[PDB]
């Protein structure tokens, strides 16, 4: 509560790591217009939708004294852009849809809403307006892979099992810099599940399907 | 759409109900994982009434486990209550039961000034409790037990243990006014409760429990127990009937002796066959045909298109909500679980 002292060490990595994971989030989304030409207009709309919250972190972290760590939070998505990078690169939408729609962006649901009743007054006013984007870019995953539902299911499987063990090992990382701004890890696995498993059902998979990915890993 | 929300009695009974079914990611993980586990629908339910109506429903698996208050998780417990309701409303079930310690933990801990959960703001009125129906079930399996071992009830003591619960006072109300108890032994923590229940009673000793019992012809445990306790045979009278509505149970053991009968409290049975899995991880003696009186009154409440917070809140059961519930059970077909003999 004290927004003093080690607050702002552990902000220093958090609002680094939100910053970075807006631009990560800007250029997945660019490089998935390109991956899909029949929608390369919408795509477009949600990566610049992106750069927006990105804006809205960078004030977060100015009007509290804080400079981010960008090398750390860079050092922190390594894996997942890696495996985002590489699964671009050899054409598989599916696999980089299910890291970026529906893995990184219930990431940030479960981050944010665990974040606002626990955040100073101004990073709180805008962490809300953001939290309710994020679920609309889910939906587009969400929709997408719904109508490719059939073809895209093994290949889905696959990425889950491929980056879901990161969010785990990512949560663990930053686990107690999180508890000095306040939010608790039990809480922050428990929204991301709840999170991606709606995403998962809403694709097409059943209840016993989603509760083996869902926990894969942890 | 009726919904049945509950939860397991243990983290044992959880890892071994989960392995049973295909669960096994549930199975392998102890206290922190199930603290953090999402709710999720585990069951579908179809029921047939007496009068022919069909009826379908959803059983939701909270994840509360007891174990989560003895080690203080009270926010942890606060969230598994919340996350179910807030799962059920997500899927449009009209009217749901808060099986267990859900509604208890629902109450204690005040959830209705926490109703908006993530995007979603909950609408009491699509919960029960279910107790009134367990109230009514209650206390028609005191009145049969009597019957059944030539007990004249009028004649005898009933302790109720938990008696100023919401249960408990609403079994206390019924044995005074339409069975006409012999006398009524009323047990409880809180003594201002205590002190009001028999005021508006109007009758009742007040006894600590290691008082109550060799005093009781019949003990109705109805009390808020996250583990039970141990009840030694010889305290007790005989013969002694032991109406245990608790879950988990308040009876932490086998209590077994002469003149020592137990029954399951707030049990039904129906006279169809229900095409579902989750009384058989409850334990019920026929799981296809017994549940717990909570589940039903969803049951209830949807076969006659109740759809309301029939239950809700303590202390608030009347008499007439008992005789409708009660009426409605016998007409859909349900019927008392009776001493097994
Ligand atoms: C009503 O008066 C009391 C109701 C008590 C709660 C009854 C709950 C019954 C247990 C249902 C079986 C649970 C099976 C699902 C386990 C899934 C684990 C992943
Ligand atoms: C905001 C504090 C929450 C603590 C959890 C770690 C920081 C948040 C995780 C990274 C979120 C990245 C979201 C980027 C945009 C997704 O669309
Ligand atoms: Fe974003
Ligand atoms: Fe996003």
């Amino acid at each position: 509560d004290f927004q003093s002292e080690s607050y702002k060490d552990a902000y220093s990595r958090i609002n680094a790591i939100v910053i970075e994971g807006e631009q990560e989030a800007f250029d997945n989304y660019n490089r998935l217009a390109e991956m899909l030409p029949d929608q390369r207009d919408e795509l477009h709309k949600l990566a610049k939708m992106e750069q927006r919250h990105m804006k809205g972190f960078m004030a977060c972290g100015k009007n509290l004294s804080v400079t981010p760590d960008m090398g750390f939070a860079q050092k922190f998505f390594e894996r997942l852009h890696e495996n985002f990078k590489a699964a671009a690169a050899e054409g598989k939408v599916v696999t980089c849809l299910l890291i970026q729609s529906l893995i990184i962006e219930c990431f940030a649901i479960a981050a944010y809403n665990i974040y606002i009743p626990v955040a100073d007054a101004f990073a709180r006013k805008i962490t809300e307006g953001v939290v309710r984007d994020e679920y609309l870019h889910r939906n587009f995953g969400e929709e997408w892979l719904k109508a490719n539902f059939d073809a895209s299911k093994a290949e889905l499987e696959e990425a889950n099992r491929q980056n879901l063990p990161l969010v785990w090992l990512m949560l663990n990382e930053v686990a107690d810099d999180a508890r000095e701004l306040g939010m608790e890890r039990e809480s922050l696995v428990e929204d991301f599940m709840i999170a991606y498993g709606e995403a998962l059902e809403n694709i097409g998979f059943t209840t016993r399907e989603i509760m083996r990915m869902s926990a894969y890993g942890l | 759409m009726f919904g049945l929300i509950g939860h397991l009695t243990s983290l044992e009974q959880a890892r071994d109900v989960s392995r049973r079914m295909g669960y096994d990611e549930y199975a392998d993980q102890g206290l922190e994982f199930w603290s953090s586990a999402p709710p999720q629908i585990v069951d579908e339910i179809t029921v047939t009434s007496a009068t022919g109506k069909v009826i379908h429903g959803r059983y939701i698996e909270s994840c509360f486990l007891p174990e989560m208050l003895a080690a203080r998780r009270f926010k942890t417990a606060t969230r598994k209550v919340l996350n179910a309701m807030s799962h059920a409303q997500k899927h449009g079930i009209d009217i749901s039961a808060l099986g267990g310690f859900t509604s208890i933990i629902f109450e204690n801990f005040d959830l209705a000034s926490l109703r908006q959960v993530r995007d979603t703001t909950l609408e009491f009125e699509r919960f029960t409790t279910g107790n009134t129906h367990t109230a009514y079930v209650i206390c028609r399996q005191v009145e049969a037990a009597a019957k059944t071992l030539g007990i004249d009830i009028t004649q005898a003591t009933v302790a109720v243990v938990g008696a100023t619960g919401d249960i408990g006072s609403a079994v206390c109300r019924w044995l005074d006014l339409k069975l006409g108890v012999g006398d009524l032994i009323l047990t409880a923590r809180n003594q201002e409760r205590l002190d009001n229940l028999q005021a508006e009673l109007g009758r009742g000793k007040i006894l600590p429990l290691e008082a109550a019992l060799p005093e009781a012809d019949f003990i109705v445990w109805v009390a808020s127990m996250p583990q039970g306790v141990v009840i030694d045979p010889a305290t007790l009278k005989q013969p002694c009937v032991l109406i245990d509505g608790g879950y988990p149970k308040n009876l932490g053991s086998k209590v077994q002796g002469e003149g020592i009968y137990v029954l399951n409290g707030g049990v039904v049975e129906h006279c169809f066959d229900i095409d579902w899995q989750i009384m058989s991880a409850a334990e019920m003696a026929r799981p296809e045909r017994q549940m717990f009186a909570c589940f039903a009154e969803a049951m209830l409440l949807e076969f006659e298109g109740w759809h309301t917070n029939f239950s809700w809140g303590r202390n608030q059961i009347t008499i007439e909500k008992m005789e409708a519930i009660g009426e409605a059970s016998v007409r859909h077909g349900f019927q008392p679980l009776a001493l097994a003999i």
